[PDB]
């Protein structure tokens, strides 16, 4: 059978703001595609303005797993800001836990994002551009202490490595996406250059010897890839004003799939223009992701999307159209729209656009 | 919740004890070969029977055309078809569970009377 | 040339518009016209009363057949017998009396309503001027009277409502003084505190005018402040007082069904059941279909009986046919739907004046409690929330019960009556109200609550989301017209929200329990929808319940009994055909079809333009003009309450039929 | 009930000639009862050669 | 007895229609706004937890 | 007050009493309290704003 | 057409001695008296008040 | 102009 019941709620906020509830289970009896299993995982995001007088936002991510017995954990905390309208900063720290093993880390880097074009025959023949090729350099300088054995092992080695060999430049790409992330990076678009390792050097930090290693890359887009085509939208600073939570995590064992991810964000829904407001455009990059790994089954789908506009907002052009309503509770099932979300949940690119105001 | 359950329950009790309690205060006189302990219980049951059915009949008769869909094209008239069933065969089983005949069990089909 | 349409039907559009049925607007009337209105419809009033006693006359003292009986005089012969201007009398010699009696006194009225009209009239055009002395008063400043005018209301006539209130207190007390004195001189019936005769009708009447007059000496001198109504007394005040009085006429309907039952009143109601009444329409004498005159005797085509020559209307008991009821149940549903619609016109026109105040900022500046109670938004939403949850309950609760009832009487499921609620009664501290006190009593109080209630859903809507509601507050709207019928399908439609729609929406949910009172008032046994039904068990109700009475038939049986009098007679035969028409006509104009309506007109009209170019000659320039929705509710609301009532008269004015013998068992 | 079906109608035609030449008539039509996978819709397009 | 029922249930159903034929479906809905607020002010300070739930009305189609 | 033709008093306040086609009327209840406030000595706001 | 008011207070002050353990509601203050007198005198009026 | 036809239609989704 392996029916593949999911229910997603998106709950909206009108006016200038553009806030958003998005409450999402999904329940599939498929065994999912991971070589390690069980894949227990706990995920929690959270961002708040540090002060909006010049954009940084203290973004901290907690990525809690047990995978095969494993307990793995990754928190980050981060302070972004756009420092121009192509640039963006950021600063923080963080720490990686595997079982016994645990490394902190603290970094500061900079992405600059930069689209191939800026053609305004574009922008005013096409109202929805999706696809928007482009390139970021990220420039990242990380500093991590060197406590155990193992720190040093690694550091070592790596400046070993570096030293010895004139291909670690791309042969780090083999180590840097383990596993099918690298069929990911080909898939999405992406293309990931030879990184520039400005320099790898260890200071007697407060306690011991830090690792402080200068690289940076440069990471392209077909136009496919999310983090470039909507560099501007992915990090709403602007209209960010309160603290802003989304909790994902997926409970996943040899014979199920159950996902259950919270929000509360801005950017659910962005100005189509000229006051037409619209959920975001999907992003793109994470249907064609879950694309190698949403083929391997046949699924009957019951999908249920109910999304709760605000009072006096109405709705136009649905596509595949709403199923029922309740006068803001737009609810989307079967029909079309099963057909759409078994279309994307298989890697599909297919678009469903709600163009919505009062 | 479980809370709901426990009113509509909670409020349906309610009733069976409040009707009943009623009926030993109105003084009336029951039927000729009954008792007052469960003549007001039956009237609650049905009262109650009622006015659950209904309930239920709007909450199905809702929840029905949520989840109907192209997908209900088998099972949606065959459903009907067993229910169809299940209330003729009940027209024989259960309710007048015989063609009427005289007390010596004579059928009497024609204008002969 | 598509523009000469358009301001064509850019004319009956619901905006600020003449509206008709508005001319007589308390906005464009001041208080002087208010009362030179009141007063010449009072004349009237006195007209129609004379016409009313006219048409009471039996005899014509000076020699001559009289008038036949009608229900206009049927409903006020116990008051006349009452008062000594009308006899039962069963000879002629002391008929002719009351006759002459009837006749004095429609003259009298008739005079007494031409001056009442013509001193109306003068006001109406603020004409205080003596013809006599060719003076003027002052309506501002006036003395009342003279010396009266002087010792009390020292002058200075009420400039502001509340101290109008004490002077026309004192008015009603003169008034109270003048019947008393009209009944010891004129009518006999000196004042005995005997509270069994009309002689205690002028005690009491004597009593009410020191009342009325001590009472109205405080309020003159104390007058009291509702504050607000003093400024639109046109909308505000007219329309609390209108409420006040619908209750006041609810409460006088009950007070006369409860009183005209007593034996204090029998000499006056039940002996019209020893009467024999010969009224207009009725069954008349029947002649074959070669009826060739020469009176004196029929020669060809005997007619029904040898007596009652010609077409004459033929007798009928005032036993059979329970006229003492009958009269007491006219008196009394008049007085009750009469109530009910002027409470219901009240909250109406209190919505209308309330929406006004709140469009200009007025609302918030209101300090009487009667509106710094409401205006909270939340004390709104709790109120109205809390009347529909009671609403719920109660008509949940007592529609299961009739609804299991009839069930239980038809067997259905396999039941019986021994199943039915036949136990629940109202309890002996509450049996004392009713005379045989069953389930249909019960029903019948669960009933008035549930209907009340449901009306006063409507009522609060009126009341509170006059310019705006919690729904349209939430949404960006807002209502600021009190007639207008919607504002289109957006959200799925905005149909009927205004405080108009609202009272034709309290209208028809008071239809419900205001009929109730029809049934109740005849005996026809709510409990249950087919009682008397000879089905299953629904004749065992007088036995399983142990009835003392046996009411008519249940609800839908009703329309079978009782119908067997309607139908028997033409006149309330066709009624009952006007009635039907009438009613289901306000499906045209109820139904979601204004806009059909329109377009079907517009089709019509270049018919009839084409029409009259194909065959006739000459331009057709004429259109059909098509009501709009807030006309279209209006004439709706009255063509279906008018079509509902010209019925319920029927099962009013048919007989009792309520006799008092419960039929035993089916067995 | 049975599982998502999603049908797909099609038809193809190819008549070819004879001898040493190698034309050919082909004519096909398709509907596919499923979103296309194109992030912006509807789409249409004419191709002439 | 199945006549009789037959003839309440038709009569119930038909002028039950006039709910949604007549121009009333603004004071449906804004009724049913009312209920919604109502069921969930009952069910918040005197039962617990968000009563979510709001009342459909049937659009004028 | 008579206002022009076709001019219309929104938020007079004290409430006008009747208004008779273009011209209006204020008696008692409020405007005679205000009448009374500002013989007395008071400097109570009636303002009366119309448009066309 | 009206005025409304709310006062909530808790304070010392309240009471002031007047010798050998009498105490006093303090003396009301002079100023806002004479001061709502040249405003509080432009309508008859028949206060009912109510004191605790 | 084919979208527009599909752009301004009624839900035809209903039950
Ligand atoms: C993912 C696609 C691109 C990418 C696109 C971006 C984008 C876009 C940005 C960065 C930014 C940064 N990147 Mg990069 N970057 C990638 C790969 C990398 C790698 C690596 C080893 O592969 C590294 C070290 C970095 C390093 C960095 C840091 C310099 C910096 C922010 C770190 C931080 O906040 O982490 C914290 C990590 C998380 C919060 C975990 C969750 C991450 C996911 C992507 C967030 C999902 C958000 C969710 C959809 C919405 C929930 C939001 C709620 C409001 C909280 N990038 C890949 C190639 N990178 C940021 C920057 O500009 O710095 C100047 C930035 O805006
Ligand atoms: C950018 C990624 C995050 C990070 C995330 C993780 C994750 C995730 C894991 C580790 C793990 C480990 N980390 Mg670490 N770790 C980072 C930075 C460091 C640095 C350093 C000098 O900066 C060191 C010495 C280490 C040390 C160690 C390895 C010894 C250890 C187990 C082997 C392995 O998987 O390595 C992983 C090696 C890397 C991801 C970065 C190694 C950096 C080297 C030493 C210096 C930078 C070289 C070059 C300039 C950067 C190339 C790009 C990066 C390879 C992406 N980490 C940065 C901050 N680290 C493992 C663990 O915790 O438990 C098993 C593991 O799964
Ligand atoms: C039952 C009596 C009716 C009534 C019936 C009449 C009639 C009839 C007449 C007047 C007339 C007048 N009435 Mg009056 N009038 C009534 C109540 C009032 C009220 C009031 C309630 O405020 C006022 C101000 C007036 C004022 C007036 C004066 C304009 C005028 C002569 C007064 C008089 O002779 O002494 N009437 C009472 C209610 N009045 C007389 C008039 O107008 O002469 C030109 C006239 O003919
Ligand atoms: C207009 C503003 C004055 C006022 C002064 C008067 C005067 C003066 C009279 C009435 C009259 C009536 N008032 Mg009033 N009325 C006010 C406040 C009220 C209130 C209230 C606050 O609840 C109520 C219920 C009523 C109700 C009523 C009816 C009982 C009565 C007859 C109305 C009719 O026939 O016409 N008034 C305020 C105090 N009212 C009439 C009445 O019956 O007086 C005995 C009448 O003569
Ligand atoms: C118990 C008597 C009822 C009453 C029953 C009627 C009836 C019935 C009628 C009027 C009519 C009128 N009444 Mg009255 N009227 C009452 C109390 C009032 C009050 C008030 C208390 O402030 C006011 C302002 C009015 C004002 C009015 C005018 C709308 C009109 C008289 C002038 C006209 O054109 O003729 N009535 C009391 C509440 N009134 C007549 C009219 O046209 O109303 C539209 C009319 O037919
Ligand atoms: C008494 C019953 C009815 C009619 C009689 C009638 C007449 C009528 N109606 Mg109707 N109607 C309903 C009842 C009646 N609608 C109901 C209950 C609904 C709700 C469902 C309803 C609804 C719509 C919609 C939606 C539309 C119309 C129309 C439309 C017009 C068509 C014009 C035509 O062809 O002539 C047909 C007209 C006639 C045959 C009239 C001839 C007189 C005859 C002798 C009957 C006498 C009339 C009456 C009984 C006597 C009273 C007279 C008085 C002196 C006491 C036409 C005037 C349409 C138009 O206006 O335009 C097309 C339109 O759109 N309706
Ligand atoms: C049987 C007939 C009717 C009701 C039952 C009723 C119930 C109702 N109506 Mg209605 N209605 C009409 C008939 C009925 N209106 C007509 C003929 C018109 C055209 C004139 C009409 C018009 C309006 C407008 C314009 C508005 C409403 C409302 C409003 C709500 C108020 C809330 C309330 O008092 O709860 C009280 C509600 C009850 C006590 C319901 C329980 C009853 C029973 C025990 C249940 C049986 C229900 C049914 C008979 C059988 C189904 C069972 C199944 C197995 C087959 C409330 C649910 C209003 C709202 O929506 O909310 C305020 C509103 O604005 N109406
Ligand atoms: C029945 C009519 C329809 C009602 C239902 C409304 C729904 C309309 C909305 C349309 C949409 C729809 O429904 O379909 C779509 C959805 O539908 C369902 O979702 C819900 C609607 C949330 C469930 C239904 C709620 C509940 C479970 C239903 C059952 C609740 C029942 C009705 C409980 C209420 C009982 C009433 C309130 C009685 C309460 C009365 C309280 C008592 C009597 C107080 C008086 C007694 C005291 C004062 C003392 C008496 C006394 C004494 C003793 C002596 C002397 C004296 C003088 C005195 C007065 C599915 O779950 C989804 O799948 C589906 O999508
Ligand atoms: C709102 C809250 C209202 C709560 C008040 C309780 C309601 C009580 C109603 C039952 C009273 C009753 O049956 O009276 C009981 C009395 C007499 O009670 C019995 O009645 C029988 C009628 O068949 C006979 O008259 C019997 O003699 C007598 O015993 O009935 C009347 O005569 C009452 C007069 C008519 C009542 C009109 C009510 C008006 C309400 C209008 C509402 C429309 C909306
Ligand atoms: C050649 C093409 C055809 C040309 C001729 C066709 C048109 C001829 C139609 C003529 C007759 C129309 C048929 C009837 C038309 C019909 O049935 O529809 C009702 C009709 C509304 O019609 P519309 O205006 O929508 O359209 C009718 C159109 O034909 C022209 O208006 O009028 C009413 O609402 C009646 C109420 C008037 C107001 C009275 C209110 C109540 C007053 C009191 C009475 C009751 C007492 C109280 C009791 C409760
Ligand atoms: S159906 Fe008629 S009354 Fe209702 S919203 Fe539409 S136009 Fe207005
Ligand atoms: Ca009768």
């Amino acid at each position: 059978v392996t029916t593949a019941h999911s229910d997603y709620e998106i709950v909206l906020e009108g006016g200038s703001s553009s806030w958003g509830k998005v409450k999402a289970r999904a329940k599939v009896n498929a065994p999912p595609a991971s070589p390690l299993l069980p894949a227990d995982c706990d995920v929690k995001l959270n961002v708040k303005p540090l002060d909006p007088a010049k954009g940084f936002v203290r973004i901290s991510a907690v990525f809690e797993s047990i995978v095969d017995s494993t307990k793995n954990k990754l928190t980050i905390e981060a302070d972004i800001a756009n420092e121009t309208k192509e640039r963006r900063i950021s600063v923080g720290e963080g720490m990686v836990s595997v079982g016994d093993f645990s490394h902190t880390f603290s970094f500061e880097g900079s992405v600059v994002n930069l689209f191939y074009y800026r053609s305004d025959a574009v922008r005013r023949n096409v109202p929805n551009p999706i696809y928007m090729q482009g390139r970021q350099f990220h420039d990242i300088l990380m500093k991590v202490p060197l406590d155990n054995n193992d720190l040093i092992d690694t550091w070592e080695g790596t400046v070993k490595a570096i030293g010895s060999t004139g291909a670690f430049n791309d042969w780090i790409r083999d180590f840097w996406f383990i596993g099918p992330a690298f069929t990911a990076l080909n898939e999405g678009g992406q293309r990931i250059s030879r990184i520039e390792v400005n320099g790898l050097n260890t200071e007697s930090g407060p306690k011991g010897p830090v690792g402080v290693s200068r690289w940076r890359f440069s990471h392209g887009g077909s136009g496919m890839v999310d983090s470039i085509s909507r560099w501007a939208e992915l990090f709403p600073s602007d209209k960010l004003n309160r603290p802003a939570q989304v909790e994902a995590g997926f409970r996943s064992d040899s014979q199920g799939i159950e996902v259950k991810v919270d929000g509360e964000f801005p950017g659910v829904s962005v100005d189509a223009g000229g006051g037409l407001r619209r959920i975001l455009n999907h992003p793109l990059i994470p249907l064609v992701h879950h694309g190698m790994v949403g083929k391997f089954n046949n699924f009957n789908v019951d999908a249920q999307l109910k999304v709760v506009l605000p009072k006096g907002y109405k709705i136009r052009y649905a596509a595949p159209q709403y199923r029922s309503q309740n006068l803001e509770e737009y609810r989307w099932s079967g029909g079309a729209y099963a057909r759409w979300v078994e279309h994307v949940c298989k890697g599909g690119v297919g678009q469903f656009e709600i163009l919505y105001a009062q | 919740n479980g809370k709901l359950i426990a009113l509509a329950v909670g409020g349906a009790v309610l009733m069976g004890a409040l009707f009943f309690s009623v009926s030993f205060l109105t003084g009336y006189i029951p039927a000729p070969n009954h008792s007052a302990i469960l003549t007001p219980l039956r009237s609650f049951m049905g009262w109650f029977l009622l006015i659950f059915c209904a309930s239920i009949i709007i909450m199905g008769l809702g929840k029905m055309s949520s989840a109907i869909s192209d997908k209900w094209f088998l099972s949606f008239p065959l459903s009907i078809f067993v229910i169809v069933m299940v209330m003729f065969l009940s027209l024989r089983v259960y309710w007048e569970k015989g063609r009427t005949t005289t007390v010596d069990g004579k059928y009497i089909r024609t204008t002969a009377e | 040339d598509a523009a000469k349409m358009r301001r064509f039907l850019f004319q009956r559009t619901e905006t600020r518009s003449t509206k008709w049925y508005q001319i007589f607007d308390t906005e464009k009337l001041d208080d002087e016209q208010v009362v030179g209105g009141h007063l010449a419809l009072l004349g009237v009033l006195g007209f129609i009363m004379g016409i009313y006693y006219i048409s009471g006359i039996q005899v014509f003292p000076w020699g001559a057949p009289g008038f036949h009986d009608n229900w206009f005089y049927l409903t006020i012969k116990p008051r006349m017998v009452s008062l000594g201007i009308d006899t039962y009398s069963t000879k002629t010699a002391d008929l002719e009396a009351a006759g002459a009696r009837l006749l004095g006194w429609a003259a009298f009225h008739f005079l007494v309503g031409s001056v009442l009209i013509f001193g109306g009239w003068r006001h109406w055009t603020h004409n205080l001027t003596n013809p006599f002395t060719g003076r003027c008063g002052n309506f501002r400043d006036f003395r009342f009277l003279g010396k009266f005018g002087d010792v009390v209301f020292n002058g200075t006539s009420a400039k502001s409502y509340k101290e109008a209130l004490g002077p026309h207190a004192v008015y009603m007390s003169l008034l109270f003084l003048g019947w008393g004195i009209v009944m010891w001189a004129i009518l006999g019936f000196a004042p005995i505190p005997d509270f069994q005769t009309i002689n205690s009708e002028t005690f009491m009447s004597f009593v009410f005018a020191v009342i009325f007059f001590a009472l109205g000496i405080y309020w003159w001198n104390n007058p009291p402040n509702a504050a607000i109504h003093l400024n639109d007394d046109m909308k505000a005040a007219f329309s609390v007082h209108l409420t006040a009085i619908g209750y006041i006429n609810i409460a006088l309907g009950c007070i006369a069904f409860v009183a005209f039952q007593q034996p204090s009143f029998a000499p006056y109601y039940k002996e019209l059941d020893k009467l024999v009444f010969y009224l207009y329409g009725e069954p008349f004498n029947r002649v074959s279909f070669n009826f060739v005159e020469q009176g004196g005797k029929v020669i060809s085509g005997a007619k029904e009986f040898a007596d009652f020559p010609a077409y004459a209307i033929l007798p009928k008991s005032g036993e059979a046919f329970g006229m003492a009821r009958v009269v007491t149940n006219l008196i009394v549903f008049n007085h009750i739907i009469c109530g009910v619609l002027y409470v219901f016109a009240g909250v109406y026109h209190g919505g209308q004046y309330l929406l006004k105040i709140q469009l200009n900022g007025m609302y918030n500046q209101i300090k009487s409690i009667w509106i710094t109670k409401g205006r909270d938004q939340e004390v709104q939403v709790k109120i109205l929330g809390t009347v529909m949850a009671l609403c719920f309950a109660t008509m949940l609760s007592v529609y299961a019960v009739i609804v299991w009832n009839t069930i239980c009487e038809l067997n259905i499921f396999g039941t019986n009556i021994t199943m039915s609620f036949y136990w629940l009664k109202p309890l002996p501290i509450f049996q004392w109200m009713f005379a045989d006190p069953s389930i249909n009593d019960w029903v019948m109080a669960h009933v008035i609550t549930a209907g009340s209630l449901f009306s006063l859903i409507a009522l609060v809507r009126i009341a509170f989301f006059a310019h705006t509601s919690p729904l349209w507050d939430d949404l960006g709207l807002k209502k600021n017209s009190y007639s207008f019928p919607c504002l289109g399908p957006v959200y799925g439609g905005t149909c009927g929200v205004s405080i108009q729609d609202q009272l034709w929406f309290a209208m028809l949910w008071g239809i419900k329990g205001l009929s109730a009172v029809c049934w109740y008032i005849d005996g026809a046994w709510i409990a249950s929808m087919m009682y008397g039904v000879p089905a299953a068990d629904a004749k065992a109700w007088d036995s399983i319940a142990h009835l003392h009475h046996h009411y008519t038939s249940g609800i839908f049986y009703y329309f079978w009994t009782e119908t067997v009098t309607i139908f028997s007679s033409s006149h309330l035969s066709t009624i009952l055909m006007i009635g039907h028409l009438v009613w289901f006509i306000s499906f045209a104009v109820w139904f979601e079809d204004r806009g059909s309506r329109l377009e079907g007109a517009d089709i019509q009209t270049r018919t009839i333009r084409w029409l009259g170019k194909k065959f006739l000659n000459r331009d057709v320039n004429f259109r059909f003009p098509v009501l709009t929705i807030s006309d279209s509710k209006l004439a709706g609301t009255f063509l279906y309450f008018g079509g509902t009532f010209m019925l319920v008269f029927l099962f009013l004015a048919n007989g009792f039929y309520q006799t008092n013998s419960p039929l035993p068992p089916p067995v | 009930g049975s599982n998502d079906v999603t049908t797909a109608h099609s038809d193809y035609e190819i008549v070819l000639e004879g001898g040493s030449s190698s034309w050919g008539k082909v004519k096909a039509r398709a509907k596919v009862n499923a979103p296309p996978a194109s992030p912006l819709l509807p789409a249409d397009c004419d191709v002439k050669l």
